[PDB]
């Protein structure tokens, strides 16, 4: 029961972490970042995709 | 008669290449504010700007 208690409140902070890195405000793990493109070059259509995921 | 011409010719030209000139110099300014444009643009693909950003 008492070692239950810890892993209670691991799992809360693990689900913390998951809610709240963010990057000036836009999410990164709580599911919502998904797919995203970044130009990275000079020229339309350029870009590679970084997939974030929950 | 020609001589006379000639140098209203050369002063119709001189104010031709002066239209130009002017006209010339505008596209100068229009061009680097296009080009202004195209690098924000860019900017705004990259996946890390928000919705605010963009």
């Amino acid at each position: 029961v008492a070692i239950q208690e810890e892993i209670t409140a691991l799992n809360d902070e693990l689900n913390r972490i998951a809610e709240t890195t963010s990057f000036g405000g836009n999410k990164l793990l709580n599911g919502t970042f998904s797919t995203k493109s970044f130009q990275i070059g000079a020229d339309n259509g350029e870009a590679v995709m970084l997939t974030l995921k929950d | 008669v020609q001589s006379r011409g000639l140098d209203v010719a050369v002063r119709n030209a001189n104010d031709g290449i002066s239209i130009a000139q002017t006209a010339e110099g505008a596209m100068n300014e229009t061009t680097n504010i296009l080009q202004r444009m195209r690098d924000l643009s860019l900017q705004s693909a990259n996946g890390s700007n928000s919705k605010s950003e963009r």
